């Protein structure tokens, strides 16, 4: 938790990504208990968490979302978050996937602009760099 | 490589430190200094000696040296003046990571009473790793590789920041160094060299972005390890060892 | 990526734009869930996590499934289900009680 901490620090206020808005920075940066939101909650719902406590014990978890929520009820439990963090988790807004983006990736929630990087390299590569080729195989299988 | 760190000392005119099996690309750069074909990365990298002539006045008495040599000296680097944009960060890191111990040792207390519930005591309240949660910021902010490693993340953020602005714009090619001059060090970086003056003892190195990343790396890895090992009951020892 | 597309061709701002505002977009989706304003009329910290995972998958692909239902996905997590007691000092489980 706290390399994570460290980690969303560094990244939002001394990164070379020019496309970080100073809107962004001082409102994270500001308002009261955001940073710790966003670090605390598990991200298979929204945030930046990435360990399920229950990883720590067995290897397998199962579908993310379930732990996700369980590790949410824990904190509220425990006074790290409030109930109210666990009311706008509930009704927050969906995205626009469909329903091959579902089959490509079967336990994710329709969270808005959640695709990988890799996904959309991959996506890239199929759409635009491999359409027209000489080569057999991706002839037949690559078309419009 | 050897090769590169050669060939960015025999660029620009300065002594020859290495010595080495097949010195077949220091003639090559040689022959294309004296025939004026050096490429453009080669031109801009050269042109730097006037700036390094014109800032540094008694160049001439400063010894270069070597890079495996350099790693004593190098593995910690502390220069406290250009370190001041990562300290405030770690700083409020620091502050909003201790506004949350009791919550988490309250979470791990209930989480182990309802894995193993013993019915006969035994509380859980007294335990050295669960005590040990609200001193992590404290460990790591008073450890002995902090001050390398805030100065060498400074300077891998400086050279990475410096090679971006290189790649989409091109146009500003009067000025793409950075130059930090100090009454103890003298830094220049370049997206191509990192340049270390060292006053008080006519010290100098000439390091390419590989052994900047190298050295980073190894620094936080090295800080990582004695921090977490000093937390750890079971491998207080070896902190020390 | 970058590189096969410049050997062959066909690459446009317009199709790497969202590589390059990933991380901005992920930023402001956070914030923009962040400053929600809900009501505590129903109280959703007292149902198990698995009613809870069922009701967020019902609630976020209401536009594909609409009212159907979705099966197949959820399993119990470890820590939630299990309860360990150690028999010492002869006496009885309580649980097993």
């Amino acid at each position: 938790i706290f390399k994570n901490i460290q980690q969303l620090y560094i990244a939002l206020g001394m990164n070379i990504n020019p496309t970080i808005t100073q809107n962004i920075k001082d409102q994270y940066f500001k308002n009261s208990n955001w940073m710790q939101y966003a670090s605390l909650i598990p991200a298979s719902v929204g945030g930046f968490n990435y360990m399920a406590m229950s990883r720590c014990f067995v290897r397998n978890i199962g579908d993310p979302s379930v732990a996700a929520l369980a590790d949410i009820k824990r904190f509220i439990k425990a006074n790290l978050l409030d109930r109210s963090v666990l009311y706008r988790i509930m009704n927050q807004e969906p995205g626009e996937s469909s329903f091959l983006d579902w089959a490509s990736d079967p336990y994710s929630c329709n969270l808005p602009q959640s695709q990988n990087i890799t996904t959309m390299i991959k996506n890239i590569t199929a759409r635009n760099v491999l359409q027209d080729s000489p080569n057999p195989l991706l002839s037949g299988l690559f078309t419009n | 490589v050897k090769g590169k760190i050669a060939q960015l000392h025999t660029i620009m005119s300065l002594p020859q430190p290495y010595d080495m099996d097949d010195d077949s690309i220091l003639v090559i750069t040689r022959q294309k200094i004296k025939l004026n074909k050096l490429d453009k990365r080669q031109r801009s990298i050269r042109r730097l000696k006037l700036i390094l002539t014109e800032k540094v006045n008694d160049l001439g008495k400063y010894t270069f040296i070597r890079y495996p040599e350099m790693s004593k000296e190098m593995f910690k680097l502390y220069i406290p003046g250009i370190n001041s944009k990562v300290t405030e960060l770690l700083l409020k890191a620091d502050r909003t990571y201790s506004q949350m111990t009791d919550g988490l040792r309250d979470l791990w207390i209930n989480v182990l009473s309802k894995l193993a519930s013993k019915n006969d005591g035994s509380n859980y309240d007294l335990n050295e790793e669960i005590n040990n949660i609200s001193k992590v910021h404290t460990t790591y902010k008073s450890d002995k590789w902090y001050n390398p490693f805030k100065t060498w993340f400074t300077i891998k953020y400086d050279m990475r920041r410096l090679q971006k602005a290189r790649n989409e714009i091109t146009f500003n090619v009067g000025k793409d160094y950075n130059l930090l001059e100090d009454q103890k060090n003298f830094l220049l970086i370049h997206p191509e060299l990192v340049l270390i003056l060292d006053k008080q003892n006519y010290n100098g190195y000439l390091i390419t972005p590989e052994l900047v990343l190298m050295y980073c790396d190894v620094v936080e890895g090295r800080w990582n390890i004695s921090a977490c090992a000093k937390l750890d009951p079971k491998l207080q020892s070896m902190y020390q060892k | 990526l970058i590189r096969v597309g410049i050997n062959r061709g066909g690459l446009t701002y317009s199709l790497l734009r969202k590589i390059s505002n990933y991380d901005l977009v992920q930023y402001e989706t956070l914030s923009r869930t962040l400053r929600l304003i809900v009501s505590d009329k129903i109280r959703y910290e007292d149902m198990c996590s698995v009613d809870l995972a069922i009701a967020l998958r019902q609630k976020m692909w209401i536009h594909l499934s609409g009212g159907r239902m979705i099966s197949g996905l959820e399993t119990p997590d470890p820590l939630e289900l299990l309860s360990g007691v150690v028999i010492t000092g002869s006496e009885h489980c309580k649980i097993c009680y």
